[PDB]
RNA sequence: UGGAGAGUUUGAUCCUGGCUCAGGGUGAACGCUGGCGGCGUGCCUAAGACAUGCAAGUCGUGCGGGCCGCGGGGUUUUACUCCGUGGUCAGCGGCGGACGGGUGAGUAACGCGUGGGUGACCUACCCGGAAGAGGGGGACAACCCGGGGAAACUCGGGCUAAUCCCCCAUGUGGACCCGCCCCUUGGGGUGUGUCCAAAGGGCUUUGCCCGCUUCCGGAUGGGCCCGCGUCCCAUCAGCUAGUUGGUGGGGUAAUGGCCCACCAAGGCGACGACGGGUAGCCGGUCUGAGAGGAUGGCCGGCCACAGGGGCACUGAGACACGGGCCCCACUCCUACGGGAGGCAGCAGUUAGGAAUCUUCCGCAAUGGGCGCAAGCCUGACGGAGCGACGCCGCUUGGAGGAAGAAGCCCUUCGGGGUGUAAACUCCUGAACCCGGGACGAAACCCCCGACGAGGGGACUGACGGUACCGGGGUAAUAGCGCCGGCCAACUCCGUGCCAGCAGCCGCGGUAAUACGGAGGGCGCGAGCGUUACCCGGAUUCACUGGGCGUAAAGGGCGUGUAGGCGGCCUGGGGCGUCCCAUGUGAAAGACCACGGCUCAACCGUGGGGGAGCGUGGGAUACGCUCAGGCUAGACG
RNA sequence: CCGAGGGUAGGGCCCGUGACUGGGGCGAAGUCGUAACAAGGUAGCUGUACCGGAAGGUGCGGCUGGA
């Protein structure tokens, strides 16, 4: 749950800024492009030659880290996806960017993942109609996921749809800013989705 | 006797009752005869009560005493209609 | 303490009491005509067997015997009795044989 | 429909009574080579007929005694001496396994 | 739609080879920590013993009564209370106690699974149709009187009724011997003979309903039988004498040595009999890439057991959990003559244990019994409580935020680390506050209708004022493991072959990245670890998938029994094989779609496999066998 | 008649235990020899017999994994 808390300690350890903090990681202080080099008292040192195992629990840790998914649910959500008949990491980037939490982050409710959990779990945020306090809620292809009336003059949303007025959602999404909604359209791919995650080495970690 | 009656499934609070010709000895969930038809008692779905009507009509051939509410469950599907 | 299955107790002494007397006379009805028929009596010897015979159906009308064992009753009873006046019997008044 | 068994007689040597010799053959469960595991049945022929030797088929009866729950039904062959012998070598292979 | 490897034998390598490890899992337990909710799930051991409450009753519309509460005179007081009954209390009678629930002791088996057979059968209640219900009696409790017994209860005499029992007739019909064909192991059709029925109750009455008798068919539930699958031990090799078979019986619903007489020597056995150990079995579940291995908890089927053992009775069915009788063990009452009990029902107590809960609410629902119905019972079940036991979901905040505070730990003394992490700025507000508040439930019933179908009516919620919804509202639990390699994550200090660690390798002897602490990190997170057990890795029992010179492994060698295997051309059969439509493969799970709970867990529906195994047809190469031939094998 | 159970007598299988003893593993840098691996200072190993504190020796024979 939610791991806590220290999320730019994330942002280094593992190179790249997966952005979790928001404008903090936009703005020019993320202390990622401050100090690239991972967190702790070497840190800074020789990089240990990354194992065989190393690699791929850094990569998964890259894709779950994103998303912020608890590993239980992230190993359910994936031994979902292996019995889902598809070619497997791109139909398991599609289930992680097809939660409520992230469907949010992405429709831009919120600039980060962690503030899209926060609104869809205080019961901000309605699919279809009535309102869904889940961040683990998926979403099917072509349903609506809207702004409620006592979120609607939220200044958390007004400001971060102002951020979003102009910007470019996926093409796998909609949005609609005069009633902050969004068609969630189709399912996205790696090709669809600016991910730093070879989601190959992800799906090598789980037949270990 | 070979009773019409529902035998019961799903969770707490969710029942959803299942038609179906036991023999009156047997337990509630017992090794049925015939599935005729199933029954949630919640209409959370549109098609929530269905009766195959031609083997309730045979069931009730042979012999059944559809007990007091598989009598409703099947007079709501209309199998005791004469027409 | 207790239950009222005392009263299917005391039923059941009742009806052991009551279903022996027919089930023990069908036996010494049958002891009579096998032992009649087989000292070479007669219609002495066959109106003990349709009085054994009129036991048993009297007794299967109830409790005290099937259908079934009613019929192999009178099956391995009057079977025997009539390979039993088989041996020099000639049943000219005869009864529940039938000719 | 009854079971219908072929086979080779064995023993005749009671009263009404032949012992007839099913081998029924199977894959393996695991391996799945073809093996020939027999079975001796017990079998009913009140005429007798039927000498140690013949090659008969087999209904399955209802109980003429306990292990005699089957019946002969048709000579499919004469004397398979060479058969049973087989089998009367098989049975003598069993002295030698003693202590 | 599917398969990860590594550490370690040595100076080093390769191989074989074992051990160990990372993974998943559970009826779990244990440590540390612990906020919520849903869903499940919870004495695996002592099938040890049980306090206490309940867990099986029900019907006046079957019958006669005692008993008290509204109306009272056949006589000039109720007062043979007869009645109209109005209920309770037992009794007779019928039905139900054989189902539901619990457990794994036993059982290695026709127990179970699975496919058949029942010409060898039953099947109460229910349904289709047939054919009826006419006359008689009788004792047996209640009850009364009397006696015994501490009590349990028991006995004697007198009653008395009923759907209680008995007798007679009618006999559509059915049974039985053979009046004989026919189906062909033991039938509806038959025919003389012989035998057999029955019950009334409520009601609007010259009416139906609830019953009843007999029979035929059904449907379900079974009984029994058989083919096939059914662990380990061969350092268990012979076993069996009612054993095997017959005949004649007896019993059973029925076949059977199921049991008994006589005769006959049989039956079984290296395809594992017998004996021993273990064990409920299966759908499944776990695992697995799959084959397979393990397992049988919860849920579902079946068997077995109800303190151990035996036994029948009643009944449609029991050889009966909460019926009986007996022996034995134990407890309790005893006035010492005897009685009473039976939690492996729910809850619970004790004891063993590492460990497994509440002496909860309720029949609202579904089911079950009785009743015509109201109704009654239901610790079945519906729910609730308890326990992170598991699964699933959620919170412990979010966005800002410093070239970076303090504290702490390193430091090459420069600083670096904890680290946007904190304080603080906003603002969203779990818990909590208030109001509303169910879906779960429309049937039974009442009326129109017909004492049917259809229309109309009302009453009825344990959970629960719960979920949820509407409003307000506080920043509001994080821990545990690990950091030498395997295995992700490293420095300092203290220790000095000690204290200790450990899963293996091994560390520890004064610079310890292996011990103890701090910092930091990694993993997972209301969990994390440990243990045990199982499967995987383990191709380390190798069918897919191993070998045998030296690594573990060729029998000392030959002859040969069982076996296993089998040259070439031909032909039928179609036994293996294969194919085709079915029949089964229950449901639940597994799988796939698509839906309902805020998603998910769960749950519902639909669809598809589904090994097998039976049935019917087809295929004929190959395996088979019978027949024919050949000469390349073998022999002469 | 059968009959659970009890008794008696004798079997079978399995288990605990038993003075003592035979070996076996495993300790601490024990004593005692030096058997083996170098032509282990007697080539070795094995069968078997006998002996010997002990590894072992020898006999007969084999083998080469010895020359
Ligand atoms: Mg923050
Ligand atoms: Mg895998
Ligand atoms: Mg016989
Ligand atoms: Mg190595
Ligand atoms: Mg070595
Ligand atoms: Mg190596
Ligand atoms: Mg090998
Ligand atoms: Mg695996
Ligand atoms: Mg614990
Ligand atoms: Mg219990
Ligand atoms: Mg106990
Ligand atoms: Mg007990
Ligand atoms: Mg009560
Ligand atoms: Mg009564
Ligand atoms: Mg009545
Ligand atoms: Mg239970
Ligand atoms: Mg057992
Ligand atoms: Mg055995
Ligand atoms: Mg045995
Ligand atoms: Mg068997
Ligand atoms: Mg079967
Ligand atoms: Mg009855
Ligand atoms: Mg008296
Ligand atoms: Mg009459
Ligand atoms: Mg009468
Ligand atoms: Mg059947
Ligand atoms: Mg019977
Ligand atoms: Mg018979
Ligand atoms: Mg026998
Ligand atoms: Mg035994
Ligand atoms: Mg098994
Ligand atoms: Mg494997
Ligand atoms: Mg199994
Ligand atoms: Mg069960
Ligand atoms: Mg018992
Ligand atoms: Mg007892
Ligand atoms: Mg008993
Ligand atoms: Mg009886
Ligand atoms: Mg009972
Ligand atoms: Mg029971
Ligand atoms: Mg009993
Ligand atoms: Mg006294
Ligand atoms: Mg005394
Ligand atoms: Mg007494
Ligand atoms: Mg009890
Ligand atoms: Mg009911
Ligand atoms: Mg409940
Ligand atoms: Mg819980
Ligand atoms: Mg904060
Ligand atoms: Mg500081
Ligand atoms: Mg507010
Ligand atoms: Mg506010
Ligand atoms: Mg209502
Ligand atoms: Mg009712
Ligand atoms: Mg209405
Ligand atoms: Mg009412
Ligand atoms: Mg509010
Ligand atoms: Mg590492
Ligand atoms: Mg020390
Ligand atoms: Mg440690
Ligand atoms: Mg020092
Ligand atoms: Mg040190
Ligand atoms: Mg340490
Ligand atoms: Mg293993
Ligand atoms: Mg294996
Ligand atoms: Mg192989
Ligand atoms: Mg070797
Ligand atoms: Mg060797
Ligand atoms: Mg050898
Ligand atoms: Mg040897
Ligand atoms: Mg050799
Ligand atoms: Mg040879
Ligand atoms: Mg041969
Ligand atoms: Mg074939
Ligand atoms: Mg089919
Ligand atoms: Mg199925
Ligand atoms: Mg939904
Ligand atoms: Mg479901
Ligand atoms: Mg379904
Ligand atoms: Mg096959
Ligand atoms: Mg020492
Ligand atoms: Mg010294
Ligand atoms: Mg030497
Ligand atoms: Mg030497
Ligand atoms: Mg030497
Ligand atoms: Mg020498
Ligand atoms: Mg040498
Ligand atoms: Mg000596
Ligand atoms: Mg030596
Ligand atoms: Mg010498
Ligand atoms: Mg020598
Ligand atoms: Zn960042």
């Amino acid at each position: 749950g939610r791991y806590i808390g220290p999320v730019c300690r994330l942002c280094r350890r593992e190179g790249v800024k997966l952005y979790l903090k928001g404008e903090r990681c936009y703005s020019p202080k993320c202390a990622m492009e401050r100090r690239p080099y991972p967190p702790g008292q070497h840190g800074q040192k020789r990089a240990r030659r990354p194992s065989d195992y190393a690699v791929r629990l850094r990569e998964k840790q890259k894709l779950r880290r994103i998303y912020g998914i608890s590993e239980r649910q992230f190993r359910n959500l994936f031994e979902e996806a292996s019995k889902k008949k598809g070619v497997t990491g791109s139909v398991f980037l599609g289930l992680l960017e097809s939660r409520l939490d992230n469907v949010v982050y992405r429709l831009g409710f919120a600039v980060s993942r962690r503030q899209a959990r926060q609104l869809v779990r205080h019961g901000h945020i309605t699919v279809n109609g009535r309102r869904v306090d889940l961040p683990s809620y998926r979403v099917r292809p072509g349903d609506e996921i809207a702004v409620a009336e006592k979120s609607r003059n939220l200044e958390l949303i007004r400001q971060n749809l102002e951020a979003m007025k102009g910007r470019k959602v996926g093409p796998w999404l909609s949005l609609d800013v005069e009633g902050m909604k969004g068609k969630f359209l189709r399912l996205p791919d790696r090709e669809d989705l600016a991910l730093p995650v070879n989601e190959q080495l992800v799906i090598e970690f789980y037949s270990r | 006797m070979v009773k019409i009656r529902l035998a019961r499934f799903g969770s707490k609070h969710n029942p959803h009752y299942r038609i179906v010709v036991t023999d009156a000895r047997r337990k509630r969930d017992g090794k049925y005869i015939e599935k005729i038809g199933y029954y949630d008692p919640r209409k959370t779905t549109p098609d929530w009560l269905k009766v195959d009507v031609e083997r309730a009509r045979y069931w009730l051939s042979v012999g059944a005493q559809p007990t007091d509410t598989a009598r409703r469950l099947l007079r709501q599907a209309g199998v005791f209609r004469q027409e | 303490r207790n239950l009222s299955a005392l009263k299917r107790h005391r039923q059941s002494l009742k009806r052991r009491l009551r279903n022996k007397a027919k089930k023990s006379a069908i036996k010494t009805l049958s002891k009579k005509a096998i032992q009649l028929a087989q000292e070479g009596k007669a219609e002495e010897a066959l109106k003990i067997m349709r009085k054994a015979e009129s036991l048993i159906d009297k007794a299967a009308k109830g409790s005290t015997l099937h259908k079934n064992a009613a019929a192999r009753r009178k099956s391995r009873l009057m079977r025997k009795v009539r390979q039993l006046l088989e041996a020099a019997g000639a049943p000219l008044i005869g009864g529940g044989l039938s000719a | 429909p009854k079971k219908v068994l072929t086979g080779v007689v064995v023993s005749d040597k009671m009263q009404k009574t032949v012992t007839v010799l099913v081998e029924r053959q199977f894959p393996h469960p695991l391996y799945g080579k073809v093996i020939k595991r027999s079975k001796k049945y017990l079998a009913h022929d009140p005429e007798e007929k039927y000498k140690l030797g013949d090659v008969v088929e087999i209904i399955e009866s209802r109980p003429i005694s306990k292990r005699k729950r089957f019946r002969v039904l048709r000579l499919v062959e004469s004397g398979r001496m060479d058969l049973v012998e087989k089998y009367l070598i098989r049975r003598q292979n069993y002295e030698s396994l003693s202590k």
